[PDB]
């Protein structure tokens, strides 16, 4: 036995593309639409349940995922690779940051720490790239809130508002008609499930969709009283009943 | 780790990537080097393709590895720091447990095991770089020229150039390089170098680096001024 | 590709084949031994004229009673060569004595196929390996990349190996002095050089008990030169 | 077994050079313009973002403006996640060198350290190359103002002006026609924004899609100041000289 | 084409390696069910001894993980017991670090994770198995979670895993449509089991002997397989009515 | 295509071929079986006689592992030894640990995810052999017969090599003709009539037959060479009943 | 064809074509005899010469005391065999005072050839042996193949030519089993086993190699002037 | 480094004509309690060896699975086990020095003194010694810990050299052997009455004397 691969599976082609990078942008593209919108007082992130039967508990099934108090991610693409990407986050996040500061990273450092491992998987032995691009949103007290997508490559940039993955193209021209500088959270969810039912066939409620924002402390979802600095998470999944009550108003 | 057998026989009995590192040396830019009878002279040529370029801060073409032993290249760049900066250390490591300096032929066989080893270890390719070294062994007034290449052979010589058009050069040096009466003088060896490269060079401006080594660690580079002087006076003779 | 230890339908390794192969494009090296000592000589050729030819070394000493003669890729034979000290000189640290010359060859040639995917590849050099203990007297042995080592009472290698060898088969017999090898090596390295042979391209050595191993000087060989001339015109 | 796959990455071709290199620069050649002009009284370094969007947040982003140390920059031009990966290791070694000598690392001294780890990726360990072409601007009290490039062969070498990335050719053109010795920081960061404007292969050249750095001894008495330029700033000093 | 033999992209972002694993779970030719009850959850499975000098008693691919959690498997049995075991060593590493009874959606998720690095990792190849496991969880109540060659996991109502799944999947879906409830709404488990039976018999058209179908099911602190004769009686209660 | 060039491939229809082959390899191999009866279980296996120059009944193939385990093989003998010498290490850690002597099923899978390990890589190559192996212990008699793929189930009567079809139907029969069980004396006699049947596949050469047994009441649940007057008593019944 | 690149691959017909290739190198080898009596047992090998100037390649190892080989194509990997049988006949001499028994001499040289042809990166091993010995159940000769496979026989032969003098041992193994408490005799049935596969040459003084272990006999090695007498 | 815990005394032995006798008692203490009263401290092996061990009952009962051990082993791919390629005596021992002797080197010793006692395949008595150090020696009569103080005395003075073994008869043996078994319950304060004891014969083989008691003691003169 013994891992016998130590040398690079993804490399230069004679026109200069990473062959297994583009192909991993592809499968990226074959996925579900997901999206994210940053407004002043907040940020809110949206994907699709994709049921892939009736018979299957797709609450069982987290397309949104809580990494740190103040950040989420969502992602298209691959989600067996996402959701182990979630797991060494979620551990990267204390091991090279809280253990040594006592705090949780700001989104910009903790996506720092996931594009690397998705880089290193571009390079290393024996490997083949993450087949997912993720949208990271999040708060922190000096940078405020931010949003961030992060592709397989490694490379990371910010965003106002964006979407990846099966419709964006259509979805990013939506958003730049309706984004501008003075959206309050609730206008930034609209301007979400607006966006959202472009890219959906089917069913359209608060079962089918998954949405979750990052805003003000929730002190109610904290689990203990006593501490005046401790205020409570700021990632909030919105429940069935919060999505269809905006669905009215829609 | 990475294992994989890079360096193999074919058929013919042939290592192609030692051969193919050998034509990494062909590309190179030139580097030739003469023995007078109380000196020796290192010669290299800069393309002129790059202007711009800030010649104070970019790595000149010859190093030394020690006060009295010095090192010219032609071929990859970035592959030479690695063999110049092992052969540094191996230079203090050599006065640290001899106390005394290395021999240029010690050097030499230091440098050229590196490059022999890298033939026939896993996991990794040849180093595309042959070496002149140069220089006076302690106590010691008898000039020094050795050359190294990939395979890991390395012999003396009495004049040698290597890298780009040094077919021609080679040619010029073993038409005027007479062994019975070598360049008995600095200004004789400088001279004989400078006009072997003025063979292949083109303009013999910023084109042309001289060194200069003399017994007991005297080691001096010209300048752009002094090379000029040479490259005057011998077209000046050729106009005839 | 192909695994570097791989077989071929005829039952011979590939890699070994091949470094064969490179052994057959090398410079000459021949030995012949004597009761009265054993003589290994070399064609050192130069690749030009500004080459200093004193510093070609393939004629090499392992230790006072062993000496070795190599042809091939010779920068491959530096380890074997270092090797073969080591063995010699640790034997005789702890057993105070001298290593038998065959020990000493068996010694180099467990080396020899301790390549794969160690060494990432055969040697692709052969070495005549010459010497002298109280048990076998004066003994010849060539070794080979494949780990295989024959005895010889004479033997040449290298690119004009086949010519020389059917030219030993003819002179060598049980009662050759060293003089007599001595000449009867420079007539069959001048025979199949490319180039004329004299002091400077060519390279004697012996082993005797008494003197241990000797690279003969460039004024002690041309002599031995001028001596055989005079004796090929003698008829 | 596994040998089946194994593409090879650090075997030479059969006229001497290394394939792999020889395609990541390649790569190279498509990323945004980046600049580096050496002047007596500092440096400027210039960059163009690649085809950015309006929804993109710029005064939080950084895709080619580095600050390895307070007297060290590098403009980068490829695959950004490989650049920050060889960044993190520059910064880790002049740090490395503060403790050690309680002196900020010259800056050759940081270029030759980051090419030689570029260098190994090309020798052994059968890994892919790091996609990166790098300018690093410098100060050090040895060489005074000093600008160097590193491509992933590991080869560098020094410049009075350079460009890296895409159209390098006209670039270096442009700069070859206009730099002279005595040139001042502020005629140099006319000349950069002159060069990428004529080069660039966008319609016009605008604040959003440049990044911007001086590195000046205009820092008040003999020190260093490094400034990486701001939005705002980038379309001040547009407008000043005379682009929009 | 060596992208097709180990798992690495193909230019249209497929993984070939991991598809033709899915190909490899249909080789045993064996359909499955699972439902949940009010405090059960049953799986079956139908057993066929094509060779008449075997032991049909070894003959199996349901499998007893810990107490509380079982684990039918849809595949070849090399595969299968290869992940029977590692199931089982996970399990029981689970309850000496953390102190508690490794819940089944847990054990999912890290069989899941096994299987992802298995389509990420090029030495290592993808199990060809599908993984169905049931228990009573003492927090989420009865539980199916069922695990793929892809890495991909989740929850089910009810499930059906085999060359015959979609027809088990449809009268499923089917029956659910019409009570409009998350479970069999039912006190006892033979009564559940007795379900999952008739609704295979019904989607696949065919009879069953005691000898023809595999049962396991999951009650509160315990996992369970039936006899051939428990099975036999529960036969006889469904041709009775 | 390719796909059967490495091991751990699955080709397109979900197949290792690799496994298939090593398949091909056991089937070129001497008949080997074996018995279960009522308290135990019989190993008996063809030993083909290549030339007079054999030493007779020196060359044993049969292996016991532990003291109440016993093992057959057939395909390449060399890898059969590789795969004992490992389930011998394993009853070794049982022992140790657990005390009681390894239990039959709990050996079976030892070796079957050894073997299933040998198709995880194409690092390594698959066994060529199929091995017939069992015992008694503290629930009884158990016979296993484990595949190339790793693929192991138990069995009434278990065959494999060149004549496993022959081999299978005679087993077939003695199922069907006792219902109640087979005797560990007579599972020896019908054992060798059986290895002398499926000897018309390999009917060019003669052979020298070899059995072994683990008996609860005859052999006290070790595993024993059948030897000398036994094994002639055996040899006859055989020899009167193809003729 | 495509599945004889390393070991690691059964071709479609379930061959292992590295180690059938590993076998061709011994048929290309010297030929060597093996017999024994109850008293005694004898290996008789031809040894090639390179040319006329060169010696006679030694085919004959000694392992023990008791035991011994005889060698037939790769000379190296023999003697990395022969090597793993002298410290395996020493381990067991120095941990259970035992001299070791020539079967189980036999099924370790199985098992460390086994590993080479089930692994990616290794190479069969390509020679084969004859190993005889003198233990506590008598007299005792064995076969190895690199494939793993080792035989305990009266009589064999090994290398190019090897099928005249395994038919003549054939026939005489009624005779040369009772020779018994005469070592000459038994050789001299070897020398003409060995005869029977020479063709053009002749057996020599320095060409002939013979060794025998008995009841009271170490295993010794003749060559030179001692096998004259044989000639 | 360790110190011994629960712990065996005494164990005797002697060659005679035909072969060997060896006996130990079969207590287990615990320091001064006299805790375990039914421990077999002769353990033999196959029908021609018997292994009597002193010291840490621990250690003893690894001892005991290591030659259980090699009994599985030897008949591994053995044919012969049962016959000509059966363990001998002197097979057991030279293993068991092996390991006593890399023990004590690694400064982790088992913490016993053993005697191996038997009669090898040509009718050759067996009797040899090994302890925590390794040290090994052979001797007529042999004998651990307070057997070698009070016993050996005893046991001398029937066997004295090497030319009385021939002259020393079985009854004769097993008697000199039973009243030493006395003597030391006498003035061992560590022993106790209840003991075992093996014979080792060439003609009639291995016999095996469980639950044997010391008698015919005399404390009457009490005074």
């Amino acid at each position: 036995m013994t891992d016998r691969y130590s040398f690079s599976l993804t490399t230069f082609s004679p026109s200069g593309k990473l062959g297994q990078i583009d192909y991993a942008l592809t499968a990226v593209k074959q996925g579900v639409t997901s999206l994210g919108i940053k407004a002043t007082n907040g940020v809110v992130i949206a994907t699709e349940k994709k049921s892939s039967s009736p018979l299957a508990m797709s609450e069982t099934l987290s397309k949104v995922s809580l990494l740190t108090p103040d950040i989420g991610a969502v992602y298209s693409g691959m989600g067996p690779d996402y959701r182990v990407l979630v797991d060494k986050s979620r551990k990267v996040a204390h091991t090279s940051y809280k253990r040594i500061y006592g705090e949780y990273p700001p989104t910009k450092l903790l996506v720092s720490e996931v594009a690397k491992i998705m880089q290193e998987a571009t390079q290393s032995g024996g490997v083949r790239p993450f087949g997912v691009s993720l949208l990271i949103a999040g708060h922190d007290e000096f940078n405020g809130f931010s949003l961030y997508q992060v592709d397989p490559s490694g490379s990371y940039f910010p965003w106002k508002a964006t979407a990846i993955g099966k419709g964006s193209v259509a979805a990013k021209t939506f958003l730049e008609k309706r984004w501008n500088d003075e959206l309050e959270l609730e206008d930034a969810i609209h301007i979400a499930l607006l966006t959202l039912k472009e890219s959906v066939e089917g069913e359209f409620n608060g079962d089918t969709i998954e949405l979750a924002i990052i805003g003000d402390e929730n002190p109610d979802l904290l689990g203990y009283t006593g501490i005046p600095t401790d205020k409570g998470p700021r990632f909030r999944k919105l429940t069935s009943q919060e999505i269809n009550d905006r669905l009215e108003a829609l | 780790g990475y294992d994989r057998a890079l360096s193999i026989f074919s058929p013919d009995g042939h290592i192609f990537q030692v051969e193919y590192a050998l034509e990494a040396v062909k590309r190179g830019t030139c580097a030739v080097g003469v023995k007078g009878k109380n000196c020796v002279v290192l010669g290299c040529e800069r393309r002129s393709t790059l202007k711009l370029q800030d010649t104070r801060i970019t790595p000149s073409k010859v190093s030394k590895i020690d006060s009295h032993v010095v090192l010219s290249f032609s071929g990859l760049n970035a592959d030479s720091r690695i063999l110049i900066e092992k052969a540094r250390v191996e230079a203090q490591s050599h006065r640290l447990t001899l106390e005394d300096p290395v021999t240029v032929e010690y050097l030499t066989r230091y440098v050229a095991g590196v490059q022999q080893r890298y033939t026939q270890s896993g996991g990794v390719r040849p180093f595309g770089v042959s070496t002149l070294i140069a220089g006076f062994d302690p106590r010691d007034d008898e000039p020094k020229l050795y050359q190294t290449e990939p395979s890991g052979i390395y012999s003396s010589w009495s004049a040698q150039t290597i890298g780009r058009n040094s077919k021609t050069v080679r040619e010029f040096l073993e038409k005027n390089y007479d062994r019975k009466e070598p360049p008995a003088t600095v200004e004789e060896c400088v001279k004989l170098t400078v006009r072997s490269l003025l063979e292949v060079v083109q303009t013999g401006a910023k084109n042309i680096e001289i060194t200069v080594v003399k017994p007991d660690s005297d080691i001096v580079a010209l300048s752009s001024e002094e090379i000029n002087q040479y490259v005057t006076q011998i077209e000046q003779e050729k106009q005839e | 590709d192909r695994g570097v230890s791989t077989f071929s339908p005829e039952g011979r390794l590939f890699q070994v084949e091949y470094s064969l192969e490179a052994i057959k494009l090398g410079s000459t090296a021949i030995g012949i031994a004597t009761k009265e000592g054993v003589v290994l000589g070399v064609e050192k050729r130069a690749t030009s004229p500004l080459l200093e030819s004193d510093s070609i070394e393939k004629i090499v000493e392992i230790d006072r009673h062993i000496g070795c003669a190599m042809s091939g890729l010779t920068a491959d034979a530096r380890s074997m060569i270092e090797h073969a000290r080591t063995a010699a000189v640790t034997h005789n640290l702890y057993y105070d004595e001298d290593i038998n010359v065959e020990s000493l060859t068996q010694s180099v040639c467990d080396l020899a196929l301790r390549f794969g995917e160690l060494m990432s590849r055969p040697f692709g050099v052969a070495l005549l390996i010459a010497g002298h203990d109280a048990d076998d007297g004066y003994q010849l042995f060539h070794a080979e990349p494949s780990g295989t080592f024959y005895r010889y009472n004479a033997k040449a290698i290298g690119s004009g190996s086949e010519g020389a060898q059917a030219e030993l088969l003819n002179e060598w017999h049980s009662s050759l002095t060293l003089k007599e090898a001595e000449l009867l090596v420079l007539k069959i390295l001048k025979q199949v050089m490319e180039e004329k042979l004299d002091e400077n391209n060519a390279q004697l050595s012996c082993i005797t008990k008494q003197d241990g191993f000797k690279i003969y000087d460039n004024e002690k060989t041309a002599e031995l030169i001028k001596e055989l001339k005079e004796k090929e015109a003698a008829e | 077994g596994s040998r089946r796959y194994d593409s090879r990455t650090t075997i030479f071709s059969p006229e001497g050079r290394l394939y792999q290199v020889e395609y990541a620069l390649e790569s190279i050649s498509h990323a945004g313009t980046a600049i580096g002009i050496m002047a007596s009284d500092g440096i400027v370094l210039a960059a163009e973002r690649k085809v950015t969007s309006t929804l993109l947040e710029q005064d939080t982003s950084t895709e080619k403006l580095y600050k390895l140390n307070d007297k060290i920059a590098v403009a980068v031009a490829g695959l950004t996640a490989d650049a920050e990966i060889l960044i993190n290791t520059a910064r880790i070694h002049a740090q490395n060198y503060l403790k050690t000598y309680n002196e900020d690392i010259p800056v050759e001294i940081l270029v030759r350290r980051l090419s030689d780890i570029k260098q190994g990726y090309t020798q052994h360990g059968g890994l892919r190359p790091f996609g990166v072409s790098f300018i690093y601007a410098g100060y050090d009290d040895r060489y005074g103002y000093q600008l160097y490039t590193s491509n992933p062969s590991g080869n560098y070498t020094g410049w009075k002006a350079i460009s890296v990335g895409a159209n390098t050719s006209a670039a270096q053109t442009l700069l070859q026609m206009d730099y002279k010795d005595d040139m001042k920081v502020d005629d140099a960061i006319e000349l950069a924004l002159k060069t990428l404007s004529k080069t660039t292969d966008s319609s016009a050249l605008t604040y959003d899609r440049l990044e911007f750095a001086t590195i000046r001894k205009g820092a008040n008495d003999g020190e260093v100041y490094q400034k990486i330029f701001k939005p705002q700033e980038i379309k001040d000093i547009l407008v000043k000289t005379g682009i929009t | 084409g060596y992208d097709r033999h180990i798992t690495i992209f193909s230019p249209e972002g497929r993984l070939y390696q991991v598809e033709y694993a899915f190909k490899a779970t249909n080789q045993t030719n064996i359909n499955s069910l699972a439902v949940r009850g009010k405090d059960c959850t049953v799986v079956i499975s139908q057993k066929k001894v094509p060779d008449k000098l075997l032991d049909p008693t070894t003959v199996s691919y349901i499998f007893c993980i810990s107490r509380t959690i079982g684990m039918v498997v849809n595949g070849p049995i090399p595969d299968a017991r290869n992940a029977a075991l590692r199931a089982k060593a996970e399990a029981a590493e689970f309850r000496y670090k953390y102190g508690y009874d490794m819940p089944c959606d847990v054990l999912a998720k890290r069989m899941a994770n096994l299987s992802q690095i298995y389509t990420q990792r090029a030495y290592m190849r993808p199990l060809g198995v599908i993984l169905t496991f049931v228990s009573v969880d003492e927090e989420l109540g009865p539980s199916i979670y069922k695990t793929d060659p892809a890495g991909y996991y989740v929850g089910y109502k009810a499930t059906a895993t085999g060359p015959k799944q979609q027809e088990i999947t449809t009268n499923l879906e089917n029956h659910f449509k019409k009570s409009k409830i998350d479970h069999i709404n039912e006190e006892s488990w033979e009564k559940v089991v007795e379900f999952a039976i008739t609704h295979m018999i019904d989607a696949l058209g065919t009879e069953f002997s005691k000898n023809d179908l595999e049962v396991g099911v999951a009650t509160k602190d315990k996992f369970f397989t039936l006899s051939a004769e428990n099975i036999e009686e529960r036969l006889v209660a469904i041709a009775e009515q | 295509t390719g796909y059967d060039l490495s091991n751990s491939v699955f080709s397109p229809d979900g197949r290792n071929f690799q496994v298939e082959y090593a398949v091909k390899a056991v089937e070129n191999g001497t008949t080997s079986i074996g018995i279960k009866c009522n308290d135990g279980v019989v190993f008996a296996v063809e030993k083909l006689i290549t030339s007079k120059l054999l030493v007779p009944q020196k060359n044993v193939k049969i292996q016991v592992v532990d003291r109440h385990i016993g093992c057959v093989y057939s395909g390449l003998i060399p890898d059969g030894r590789h795969l004992v010498n490992r389930g011998r290490e394993e009853a070794a850690s049982f022992k140790k640990l657990y005390k009681t002597p390894i239990p039959i099923p709990a050996f079976a899978d030892r070796l079957g995810q050894y073997v299933q390990a040998h198709t995880l890589y194409n690092s390594v190559r698959p066994f060529g052999v199929s091995t017939i192996f069992g015992g008694v212990d503290k629930n009884g008699a158990h016979l296993y017969m484990l595949e190339p793929s790793g693929s192991y189930w138990g069995y009434k009567g278990a065959a494999t090599g060149k004549g496993r079809q022959s081999a299978k139907a005679e087993l077939e029969k003695l199922v069907d003709h006792h219902p109640e069980g087979l005797s560990a004396r007579e599972a020896v006699k019908q054992a060798a009539k059986i290895i002398y049947l499926a000897h018309e596949d390999n009917k060019e050469k003669d052979f020298e037959l070899e059995i072994s047994w683990c008996s609860l009441s005859e052999t006290n649940g070790l595993h024993k060479f059948v030897k000398g007057d036994l094994l002639q008593e055996a040899i006859d019944f055989a020899q009167k009943e193809i003729n | 064809n495509n599945y004889d690149g390393d070991t690691v691959t059964f071709s479609p017909t379930g061959r292992l074509f590295q180690v059938e290739y590993a076998l061709e190198a011994i048929k290309q080898g010297s030929v060597t005899v093996g017999l024994r009596s109850n008293t005694h047992a004898v290996l008789v090998a031809l040894k090639r010469n390179a040319d006329e100037l060169s010696s006679y390649q030694k085919k004959i190892i000694k392992c023990d005391e008791h035991m011994g080989l005889s060698l037939a194509g790769l000379a190296p990997d023999a003697r990395v065999l022969s090597n793993y049988l002298r410290q395996q006949c020493n381990y067991s001499s120095l941990v259970f005072n035992r001299k070791l028994a020539v079967e189980r001499a036999g099924h370790l040289l199985c098992d460390k050839a086994q590993k080479n042809t089930q692994s990616y990166g290794g190479r069969p091993y390509g020679v084969g042996l004859l190993i005889i010995g003198y233990d506590k159940s008598g007299a005792h000769l064995l076969e190895f193949q690199p494939s793993g496979n080792v035989t305990e026989l009266y009589g064999t032969a090994i290398g190019a030519r090897s099928q005249g003098a395994k038919t003549y041992l054939e026939r005489t193994l009624d005779t040369f089993i009772k020779i018994d408490g005469n070592p000459d005799e038994l050789i001299k049935a070897g020398v003409e086993a060995i005869s029977q596969s020479l063709r053009d040459e002749s057996l020599t003084v320095d060409n002939l190699s013979i060794a025998i272990v008995g009841k009271d006999t170490p295993f010794t090695i003749y060559d030179g002037e001692a096998v004259a007498k044989y000639i | 480094t360790q110190q011994p815990i629960v712990t065996g005394t005494s164990v005797i032995s002697m060659k005679y004509d035909n072969g060997v006798i060896i006996a130990a008692d079969n207590l287990g203490s615990y320091g001064s309690l006299l805790r375990f009263n039914g421990v077999e401290r002769l353990i033999p092996v196959g029908d021609n060896t018997v292994v009597g061990i002193s010291g840490d009952i621990s250690d003893m009962q690894h001892i005991e699975r290591l030659l259980k051990d090699l009994v599985t082993e030897n008949a591994y791919d053995n044919p012969l086990a049962d016959a000509e390629e059966a363990l001998e005596p002197s097979y057991i021992f030279e293993y068991l020095a092996t390991v006593m002797y890399q023990r004590r080197s690694k400064m982790n010793p088992l913490w016993n003194a053993i005697i191996v006692a038997g009669v090898q395949s040509n009718g050759d008595q067996f009797l040899r010694y090994v302890n925590l150090l390794g040290v090994t020696y052979s001797s007529p009569t042999l004998a651990t810990g307070f057997g070698a103080h009070m016993a050996n005395p005893l046991l001398r003075k029937v066997v004295d050299r090497e030319s009385d073994i021939p002259k020393t008869t079985v009854q004769v043996a097993e008697e000199a052997i039973v009243n030493a078994m006395r003597v030391l319950y006498y003035r061992d304060a560590r022993s106790s009455r209840n003991f075992s004891l093996a014979i080792i014969d060439k003609n009639t083989g291995l016999t095996f004397k469980k639950n044997l008691q010391v008698e015919n003691m005399k404390w009457d003169f009490a005074k």
